[PDB]
């Protein structure tokens, strides 16, 4: 079971309702992948309603790939991604 | 580590 999903998180203000872990140069979410992963989804928050799932690997934010991104770079991308944030994710 | 966004 491997799939790629395009999820659109909608917000008026505030956060997306997720936590991300990992990134280049940080402790990985899993030993075999240094990338950005969803470590927590807020109960029935924006991301939850958009269909995000813990363990999802975040490939892109509004068309900008996070391959090779440091943890802070992914954080900045999600914070400044706007009110409609489309995420290409990898789910197993 | 995690960052809430």
């Amino acid at each position: 079971e491997e799939e790629e999903l395009t999820l659109t998180i909608l917000r008026q203000t505030g956060g997306l309702g997720i936590s991300i872990a990992g990134g280049k140069g940080s402790t990985p979410y899993k030993g075999d992948d240094e990338g950005i992963f969803i470590s927590r989804v807020s109960e029935e928050g924006p991301a939850a309603r958009a269909g995000v799932r813990v363990g999802d690997k975040l490939l892109e934010v509004n068309g900008v790939a996070l391959q090779g991104a440091e943890h802070h770079e992914a954080v900045e991308a999600l914070r400044g991604a706007g009110t409609a944030v489309q995420m290409r994710v990898w789910r197993e | 580590y995690s960052t809430a966004v």
